[PDB]
RNA sequence: AGCGUGCUACUUAUACUUCACCGUGAUUGCUGUUUUGACGCUUUCACGAGUAGGCAGGCGUGGAGGUCAGUGACGAAGCCUU
RNA sequence: UUGCUUAAUUGAACGUGGACAAUUGAAUGAAGAGCUUUUAGUGGGCCAUUUUUGGUAAGCAGAACUGGCGAUGCGGGAUGA
RNA sequence: GCCUAGACCGAGGACUGCGGUUUUUACCUAGGAUGUUGGCAUAAUGAUCUUAAGUCGCCCGUCUUGAAACACGGACCAAGGA
């Protein structure tokens, strides 16, 4: 009495291609989330030291 | 009812190759992966730890993280009208360097060498690849090669 | 028939005139439309499009942001240009002598500029004394500091502000926000 | 305001292609070709007739 | 006018192992050169294991009738496909060119066997030089002594709708 | 005052154009000599191919012509009921209406492109006169995203002069002999908007030319079709 | 005037080509002549199917502020009328 | 540069300074690209070729890709989503 | 290269451009039709109404995958009506 259509993927790719399918956008610096914590911890100190060394070198 | 478990439908994809069962040859564990390498994902059925999902079997991605026994690979997956950045942790038994990249680096080296040669020689070299062109003209001799006539053959039965 | 590669009859989607009905704003638009049409100085085209902007797209510019703009290397003598309102900032310890061109000055901002020997001038005066926008510096206010912007893109793990009328312990701090109440998204 | 076919309008033809005057005046379209009467197929190529 | 006879000569593309590939010729009855080269590649792909992509056409040439105003009897050997199988057959035609006899053969197998052009392979067309090489009586009866015959019941084709005189069929 | 100013302004125009015409007279010499040089090399190319064929017959050899480098592709199918991949291919060839025609340089990449669109196009190898007739009658240039008639050599030179294309005959030469800047010249040409053929098509179009239809490669008969449609 | 096949011409869709006109979108230029319209004028090109639905520009009705020192018993409003 | 790593002056990641400039490293195209807010209707579908399941089968029931009808007139199939 | 038979159209509105003939700051077929002649203005000419002929045209609204439906509401008109 209420038997109806169960499932179909008809028209679904047509809908997806109206405004997609968009590639995700890339950046020069990726987020360091999910990167190994030990590496990320030391990478903080390396970037900090580089900034100080460059600031000192620019000073003299 | 229906069954949609984690490894459903992987009966053949996760089987080992014929007469290729048993221990992993150690070259798998001696390869070195760096962040930014391009790797192919292939599940090894004998290593149940750090496996890909069946979706990532046969996909290729970028290494973004390196741990004790595994790498993190970035994959783009289509979900509806856009891609989603996926991050998968894979033990190195399920990963392999991609060969096309090493070929492309070969081309970069060769191209720099040629441009340096032309620079130091006083000429200019064109370095874009080109698709196959139509062939040019040519003259064919008949010395020992008189054209031989062929005809369609009659029908025959071999029962 | 045509196999259209793009959508037909699409308006550009950029505002080509102020929605404002102010006659004096339209006088300024007339001036800078002439200037952008006859001068090929990029400053005039930028000023022309800026006059079209809506109120939220012209955030107020504080005098402290102006003074930080004037501390750039070589910018102490520039004419600061604001297409919008310049507001006063009492957190500012000191303000220098400067020329500022703006649509509007609040009373405190104008008093502060004039007391330090500066010049608070309008955009037609700027056009008369810098028809190409020579030695100008355009300063824009913070667009994303609006309170409405806190609630844009709200969703699980997005870390945005919920749309809520009261704030307190009983208002949306339970299930869904706390692992002790089920889950936390 | 009106596109004129150079293949039909002579003035537009000469406006676009000045060499059209030299082509016409030199009768390039009906130019004779000097050469000798030859029959280069009389040998093996006559295998067009039978193999 | 439907068909012409062509020769088509081709070979494999030269390679390091085989710098001088053999040249192969075919005699093709086709409406134009595009169809002629297509037929050549069709037959070369069926006989030898060569594809179009690895070969090249060397020459395409009209083969004209030697004696276009000499009455001839031709024997034609055919392989054709019916609705139910594949058959060989031999028929005879009278014409002044090979192309004329081939066009007649195509019409004839269309008429009597419902055999379309795509279903027929022309094995061989031979000019029958002797009266003893002519086998079929439907052409043999036109090779007899002092042949003559009337054309009874001539129907004249009129240029008007209405005729003021009674019809006649004398001739 | 108005009458004297216009007479004063007209004589300014007349004096100014007396100088431009001198400066234009030198440039018209350049394009004249180029077209004279192109005509010479076309005839020299034709006679040399004839000579090489005749020499091959004598020396018991076969001369194989250089494979065609150029095709002209006409869309002869309407815009309804096209599968996605040939539809995209036809869009990438700028063939977005029935009876639109473009020039395509032949390589492996473009050959596979045209392979995809085969049951919707008619194409072949255009002759020199066909190219000239198409460019002269239905030649339009893409100037600032606008279809502009190629009615003056100034229009051609202001848009392709940086590629050493200064005249309509330079453009025709660059198309016919597939030159270094075939890409820019062919993309500058708006897709040709042809009529239906005078005399119609064959009884049924949408099957290959080989099987008696109208689609695919017809290899010298594209010129007869274009004469029907141009 | 049936069936198989080849050919020549011919017929005609809101399709294609050229031209006219309407609209939409873009586009050229316009202040010592910008001059009482610059929300205007002007050069050029492309495009036009549509339910549900969205938006835009307009037409019409009762009443209100302002204006036309507006119409009207020499006929307002209403109504009938190739 | 680093607090990570190496027996190590080994590496890892990110850099300073110097070299390579329009063939910046395949084709074709590109009424341009990117970003944001907000809200309508809808959430019964059906048909055709091919693949395909249950069923003797069905103008039957159920999936896959595509194109359509629904939402669409027009020329043709006499008539017909 | 030349000769030759018909049809449809005439947008724009001082000049400005590109070319051509050079006889020359002139002329041209070269940035869109002009010349000339007859008739009529008590009229041919155009527009609408009625009707005849040719051709095409099922009853709207609605729910629906699908309506002209042997699915539902609607005899007609005015005023009210979300
Ligand atoms: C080589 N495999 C073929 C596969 O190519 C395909 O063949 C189609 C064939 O089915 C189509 O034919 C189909 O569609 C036509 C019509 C509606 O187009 C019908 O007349 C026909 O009955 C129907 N079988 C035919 N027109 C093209 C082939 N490539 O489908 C059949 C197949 C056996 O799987």
């Amino acid at each position: 009495m209420a038997k109806s259509k169960n499932h179909t993927a008809h028209n679904q790719t047509r809908k997806a291609h109206r405004n997609g399918i968009k590639k995700p956008k890339t950046y020069k610096y990726p987020s360091l989330k999910g990167v190994d914590a030990k590496f990320k911890r030391n990478h903080r100190y390396a970037l900090h030291g580089t900034a100080k060394a460059l600031a000192k070198a620019r000073a003299e | 009812g229906k069954s949609r478990g984690y490894r459903s439908g992987t009966r053949y994809a996760f089987q080992r190759d014929f007469k290729k069962h048993g221990a992993i040859p150690l070259s798998t564990y001696l390869k070195v992966y760096k962040v930014g390498d391009i790797v192919d994902i292939k599940a090894n059925g004998s290593i149940q730890k750090g496996m890909p999902h069946k979706y990532y079997h046969g996909k290729t991605g970028i290494v973004y993280n390196v741990t004790k026994s595994s790498v993190g690979v970035i994959i783009n997956k289509v979900v509806g009208n856009r891609y989603i950045e996926k991050r998968v942790n894979l033990r190195v038994e399920h990963v392999k360097h991609s060969a096309c990249r090493q070929e492309f680096l070969n081309r970069v080296k060769s191209n720099a060498a040629k441009k340096r040669e032309a620079k130091a020689n006083g000429e200019t070299v064109y370095l874009k690849r080109q698709a196959a062109k139509p062939r040019g003209s040519r003259i064919i001799s008949t010395e020992g090669n008189i054209p031989q006539t062929l005809a369609p053959v009659a029908y025959e039965t071999f029962i | 028939g045509r196999d259209h590669t793009s959508k037909q009859h699409v308006r550009s989607g950029h505002r080509t005139a102020p929605k404002s009905d102010n006659v004096y704003l339209q006088l300024l638009v007339k001036l800078y439309s002439f200037l952008a049409r006859r001068t090929d100085a990029p400053f005039n085209k930028v000023i022309l499009k800026s006059l079209f902007l809506s109120k939220i797209n012209r955030p107020p510019v504080s005098v402290s942001r102006i003074s930080r703009a004037l501390k750039q290397k070589g910018a102490a003598e520039k004419t600061i240009v604001v297409v919008g309102t310049v507001t006063d900032d009492n957190r500012l310890l000191e303000f220098p002598k400067a020329t500022i061109a703006a649509l509007r000055f609040t009373a405190g901002a104008k008093d502060r500029i004039l007391k330090n020997g500066g010049e608070a001038i309008t955009l037609d005066q700027l056009a008369l004394r810098a028809p190409k926008g020579q030695n100008t510096l355009i300063v824009r206010g913070p667009r994303n500091s609006r309170e409405a912007v806190r609630h844009f893109g709200f969703g699980p793990h997005k870390g945005k502000a919920p749309r809520i009328l009261s704030k307190g312990r009983k208002f949306e701090r339970a299930r869904g926000r706390r692992r002790s109440r089920g889950f936390k998204v | 305001v009106l596109k004129k076919n150079p293949l039909k309008n002579k003035q537009v033809l000469l406006r676009l292609n000045p060499y059209a005057k030299a082509y016409a005046a030199e009768k390039v379209g009906s130019a004779k070709v000097e050469q000798a009467k030859v029959k280069p197929s009389k040998g093996q190529f006559a295998e067009v007739l039978k193999n | 006018s439907r068909l012409n006879e062509y020769q088509v000569i081709g070979r494999n593309l030269p390679t390091e192992s085989v710098p001088e590939p053999k040249l192969f010729r075919m005699r093709i009855f086709a409406p134009n050169t595009v169809v002629a080269k297509s037929r050549y590649w069709y037959f070369l792909q069926k006989l030898h294991k060569v594809k179009k992509a690895s070969g090249e056409i060397v020459s395409v040439n009209i083969i004209s009738e030697a004696k276009p105003t000499k009455v001839k009897t031709f024997g034609i050997w055919l392989r054709y496909e019916s609705r139910s199988g594949i058959h060989n057959m031999y028929k005879e035609y009278r014409d002044v060119t090979r192309v004329g006899a081939v066009e007649t053969m195509y019409q004839d197998l269309a008429a009597r066997h419902r055999a379309r052009f795509r279903s027929i392979h022309i094995l061989k067309v031979v000019e029958l030089e002797k009266t003893d090489d002519v086998k079929r009586q439907y052409v043999k009866q036109f090779l007899t002594k002092d042949l003559k015959f009337p054309l009874p019941h001539r129907v004249q084709k009129s240029k008007k709708l209405f005729q003021a005189t009674a019809p006649t069929t004398f001739y | 005052k108005k009458e004297k100013a216009q007479q004063k302004t007209a004589e300014e125009r007349a004096a100014a154009k007396k100088v431009r015409k001198a400066a234009n007279k030198e440039k018209r010499k350049v394009i004249f000599d180029r077209a004279a040089a192109y005509q010479k090399e076309y005839t020299e190319a034709e006679r040399s191919v004839i000579k090489a064929k005749r020499d091959a017959k004598a020396s018991n050899s076969y001369y194989v012509d250089a494979q065609p480098k150029l095709v002209f592709v006409v869309r002869i199918k309407g815009i309804n009921k096209i599968p996605p991949k040939p539809r995209k291919v036809l869009q990438l060839l700028r063939l977005t209406q029935i009876n639109a025609g473009v020039f395509v340089r032949l390589t492996k990449a473009t050959s596979e492109l045209i392979k995809l669109a085969e049951p919707y196009v008619a194409y072949g190898y255009p002759s020199l006169s066909t190219i000239r007739q198409l460019v002269y009658k239905r030649g339009f240039g893409k100037v600032n995203k606008q279809r502009i008639a190629l009615s003056d050599n100034a229009i051609i030179e202001a848009n392709l002069g940086k590629f050493n294309i200064l005249s309509i005959e330079d453009l025709i030469h660059e198309i016919y002999t597939v030159g270094p800047n075939f890409k820019q010249v062919s993309n500058f040409l708006w897709p040709f908007k042809l009529s239906n053929p005078n005399g119609g098509f064959r009884a049924r179009k949408f099957q290959h030319f080989i099987q008696g239809g109208d689609t695919g490669n017809r290899e010298q008969f594209i010129n007869a079709l274009v004469k029907q449609m141009n």
